[PDB]
């Protein structure tokens, strides 16, 4: 179903949404 | 494979006209092979441009000849034997008429 | 009757026509009384210069293509040449 | 046969032939000029130590 | 868009993919 | 479907490797101009973002997979690629990967070390900048990807098979990129084996490649050569395919030799694997082992030779109609019989010692790989850009655009075959005071290529304003011009929309789904 | 494994004991004329095939 789809679809947003966080400091130390 | 077979073969499948692209076809691909054609042959594909009711095409082969003709020699030489068949025909040279 | 009328006797001359299926038409078959000047006219027609049996490039294309080549390879050496030209080695002396 | 077997045969061999003479004088030319210098340079530092 | 729904994205994309060397050049000659 | 956004972020990073292009030899015009860092600092940071860049995100995507997802189904007459969930999967790693190089090239230092980067220390002493393991990992997800896609093209020429095609006579794109996916598996996975090698070694410190514990570069060597000599066989096999194709259909239909063409590429895909050896033939190998390895490079010389004596037979007897597309592939033959030459050339044992890392070599392969790849890429466009996209593409501004190619590309890689000889170092970025001659002529070859480029891009932009009286029907009437249609089949397939001169009878544009019908061969 | 949803796996069943096939997998060649006096015969569920 998609009662699992929704926090799964959440959790992947999360899980592209910070290492794009993670990037100014990978360049500015 | 030869010249005498390949004139006959292609004859038989040229008496086959009955048509305009048809006709034009097998001008064509009869005309692209590695011999120049023989006289006979052009004497067939005069014969068949009058069956299939078409003028244009009976000047396109003479400028096809002329090409071929690898020489000027046989191309007098053809030009003498087609001539009186143009006289039995009625067609024009391309270099007699000026388009 | 029966035959054509230098209705437009210069074939070469236009394919403008826009009905052009009509004059095909008009054609026929005594075989050599076909007045020659419309006997031009099957041969151009059957067999001319548009659509099929169209150059690739046209008269005036050629020379196009050459001067928009040199055009081209100037445009590239001047801006080369009006970029950077600066700050190289010491003097031509040290190379002696 | 005809023309065309006239022209790869005589096409094939005079670019047989061209290749040839174009590499030729080159060679000639090019490796008699290393044979004429290096062969003198080392004529000049062997016999005159 | 009203004034770009190709016709100026063309130009623009390529001028982003031919500018990101230049930006990259420019941030790390910064170090 | 993919193909569309496939060729856009083609053209997009091949903008980007050719402002790569711009920088590194703008650079590389007079000593010490345009930039400070003449160190791996920037500048060897460039040439592994332009050469890593390009050769995995242009030619690679393009050549093999851009004609494989629009036209080997097509050519085949398959409905869609016989896996269509996994080109999405494999296309949309690319740009993720594009990123990740991007990213290699932004962060604080630049671990940019070449291409083709060697162990023994681009270890941890580089990781301050550690930029090299994001881009061995975009190399590594390029790696995959073009596998996926060579695992989906053997598939889809295996079981989709349209009932027209045995495998006796089958078109020589299809049989082409057949022959590159079967010769990709055979070498990708070795080099994602030292992708995750190296990577552990620079990671988590066991240092097999490095110079502690005994650790050999040498093994390492062998690898990415055993991986990167059939990497530019791919680079080249379906270019071998389009300009086949292409010097058919605008001279002679009756191209010289199907199944001594076929047999040819098999022996080039037999003989390619296993000889990765001339690349470091210098490294000080066994004399009978390095021998061997001359005489077997002669041999893989061969076929190419045979096929390209094949398309000179072709050429030959034909009506030649000189379109771009035929311009392009009249320049990639002269060109690449050359390249081969010149292959020979530095294909001896005792050459390569005196050739090993200087410009004679990268003449030689930017020569074959730049004039080889990129004039079959142009023909490939050139050729089926107005099938696909509809539009007719201005011929004129084609033809000076292959003109304003070809003299700036010759008029740069012609000089380095003279700058090599005399010893220049290979990645130098500031050579010694007697060079400065032929860079500055490559230099102005490099703006005439970049503004060729240019004009390909007006030309792309032209690609939106339907010119009639330009460019209309390839291969033009024999001696008809009433009848009309494509006027050949050497074949008598003529089952719907299939036929001999193949897939130029879909539409244009194709439709969403095509091939309802399964064609027939005669 | 009968009643199941879409039986395409029935015609291979069915097919495979009495002939008729699936999905007209036979090819063509009726070594026929080609002329429009007799064309090759075109059978469809269709106007077009
Ligand atoms: C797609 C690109 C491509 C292709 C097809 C080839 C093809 C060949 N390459 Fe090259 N090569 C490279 C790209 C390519 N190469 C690259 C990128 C490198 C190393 C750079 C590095 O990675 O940094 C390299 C390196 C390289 C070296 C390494 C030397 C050094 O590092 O300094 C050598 C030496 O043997 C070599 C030779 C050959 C040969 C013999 C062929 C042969 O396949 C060519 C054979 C073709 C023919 C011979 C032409 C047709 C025939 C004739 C015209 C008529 C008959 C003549 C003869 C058969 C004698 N290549
Ligand atoms: C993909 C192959 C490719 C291509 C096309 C080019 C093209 C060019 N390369 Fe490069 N180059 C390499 C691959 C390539 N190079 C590799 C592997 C190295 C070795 C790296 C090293 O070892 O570090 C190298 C190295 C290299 C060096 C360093 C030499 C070294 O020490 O070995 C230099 C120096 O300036 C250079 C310059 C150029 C220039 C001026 C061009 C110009 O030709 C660019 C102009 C060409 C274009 C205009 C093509 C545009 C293409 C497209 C956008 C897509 C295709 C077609 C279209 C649809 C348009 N290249
Ligand atoms: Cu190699």
């Amino acid at each position: 179903s998609a009662l699992y789809l929704y926090p799964f679809y959440a959790i992947f947003a999360v899980a592209v949404v910070t290492p794009l966080l993670y990037i100014p400091n990978a360049i500015r130390g | 494979e030869t010249f005498e077979e390949f004139t006959a073969r292609y004859e038989k499948e040229f008496d086959e006209a009955y048509d305009l692209f048809e006709v034009q076809r097998v001008l064509n691909n009869c005309f692209s092979y590695d011999l120049v054609p023989a006289p006979a042959v052009i004497e067939k594909a005069l014969r068949a441009a009058r069956r299939v009711n078409d003028l244009p095409t009976a000047i396109r082969v003479f400028e096809a000849l002329k090409y071929k003709v690898e020489n000027e020699d046989q191309y007098k030489a053809y030009l003498d034997e087609l001539k009186d068949v143009r006289q039995e025909l009625g067609v024009p040279l391309k270099e007699e008429l000026f388009p | 009757v029966m035959d054509l009328q230098s209705r437009w006797e210069n074939m070469p001359s236009t394919e403008q026509q826009d009905i052009v299926s009509k004059l095909s038409e008009r054609q026929k078959l005594p075989w050599a009384q076909l007045t020659e000047p419309e006997k031009q006219a099957v041969w151009y027609i059957s067999y001319g210069e548009w659509g099929p049996r169209r150059p690739v490039l046209n008269k005036g294309d050629s020379s196009f293509i050459a001067k928009g080549v040199a055009a081209g390879l100037l445009f590239s050496v001047g801006l080369f040449a009006v970029v950077r030209m600066a700050g190289g080695q010491d003097a031509k002396t040290m190379n002696k | 046969t005809g023309t065309i077997k006239r022209r790869v045969i005589m096409d094939i061999v005079l670019g047989f032939s061209l290749g040839g003479v174009m590499a030729s004088y080159w060679w000639w030319g090019f490796h008699m000029d290393k044979i004429n210098k290096r062969e003198k340079f080392y004529a000049e530092l062997a016999e005159r130590k | 868009g009203r004034k770009t729904p190709y016709a100026l994205s063309h130009f623009g994309f390529f001028a982003i993919g031919f500018a990101v060397p230049f930006v990259a050049c420019y941030v790390q000659l910064k170090k | 479907d993919i193909a569309v956004l496939y060729f856009m972020l083609a053209i997009f990073s091949g903008m980007a490797g050719t402002a790569m292009s711009l920088i590194i030899r703008l650079e590389l015009a007079a000593p010490g101009s345009q930039y400070l860092h003449g160190n791996s600092q920037l500048f060897n940071v460039l040439v592994v973002g332009h050469a890593v860049l390009m050769i995995f995100f242009l030619v690679m995507p393009a050549l093999i997979g851009g004609f494989g997802n629009y036209l080997l189904p097509l050519m085949i007459g398959a409905t869609d690629t016989a896996f269509p969930r996994i080109n999405n999967i494999a296309f949309w790693v690319l740009p993720m990967g594009l990123v990740c190089l991007v990213t290699s090239t932004l962060v604080e230092s630049g671990a940019g070390t070449g291409w083709t980067v060697y162990p023994p220390l681009s270890s941890i002493q580089a990781h301050s900048g550690p930029s090299v393991d994001l881009a061995i990992f975009a190399l590594h997800l390029t790696s995959i990807s073009s596998l996926l896609g060579a695992i989906n093209f053997i598939v889809t020429t295996l079981n989709m098979r349209t009932n027209g095609m045995t495998m006796h006579k089958l078109p020589l794109f299809v049989w082409s990129i057949f022959i590159t996916a079967f010769l990709l598996l055979l070498s990708l996975p070795v080099l994602s084996a030292g992708i995750t090698m190296l990577l552990l070694d620079r990671n988590f410190n066991t240092s097999f490649f490095e110079v502690s514990g005994g650790g050999d570069p040498i093994l390492y060597e062998h690898l990415f050569w055993f991986f990167g000599h059939p990497e530019v066989y791919i680079l080249i096999i379906p270019g071998f395919g389009i300009i086949s194709h292409v010097v058919s259909t605008y001279s002679k239909k009756p191209v010289f030799g199907e199944i001594s063409m076929v047999y040819a590429m098999a022996s080039i895909g037999l003989l390619g694997f296993l000889v990765w050896s001339h690349h470091m033939y210098i490294v000080g190998l066994d004399a009978d082992t390095r021998a061997y390895f001359t005489s077997a490079t002669m041999i893989i010389a061969i076929p190419t030779g045979i096929k390209i004596f094949s398309w000179l037979a072709t050429i030959h007897g034909g009506s030649i109609r000189l379109a771009t597309p035929m311009l392009y592939a009249i320049a990639f033959l002269f060109l690449f019989t050359m390249g081969g030459l010149t292959g020979v050339a530095l294909a001896n044992a005792s050459l390569d010692v005196a050739f090993h890392d200087t410009y004679y070599v990268v003449g030689h392969f930017h020569y074959v790989l730049s004039m080889g790849a990129i004039f079959s890429l142009f023909a490939g466009y050139y050729y089926w850009s107005p099938q696909i996209l509809g539009l007719n593409y201005n011929e004129k501004l084609a033809q000076i655009q292959f003109w304003l190619i070809f003299i700036g590309a010759n008029v740069i890689f012609f000089p380095m075959h003279f700058l090599g000889i005399n010893g220049m170092p290979r990645r130098i970025p500031d050579y010694p005071d007697a060079f400065a001659g032929w860079n500055y002529v490559a230099s102005i070859g490099s703006f005439i290529a970049t503004l060729s480029l240019f004009l390909f891009i007006y030309i792309l932009y032209d690609q939106l304003v339907n010119g009639l009286n330009n460019k209309v029907n390839n291969k033009s009437v024999i001696y008809n011009k009433a009848p009309d249609f494509v006027e050949s089949n050497t074949i008598f397939n003529l089952n719907t929309v299939k036929s001999s001169s193949i897939e130029f009878l879909l539409t244009s544009p194709p439709a969403v789904h095509s091939f309802n019908t399964p064609a027939v061969q005669s | 494994d009968l009643d199941q949803e879409t039986g395409l796996a029935r015609l291979e069943l069915l097919g495979k004991l009495e002939g008729i096939d699936v999905f007209d997998t036979k090819p063509l060649d009726s070594s026929r004329k080609g002329t429009m006096k007799d064309p090759i015969i075109i059978e469809s569920y269709d106007d077009y095939r």
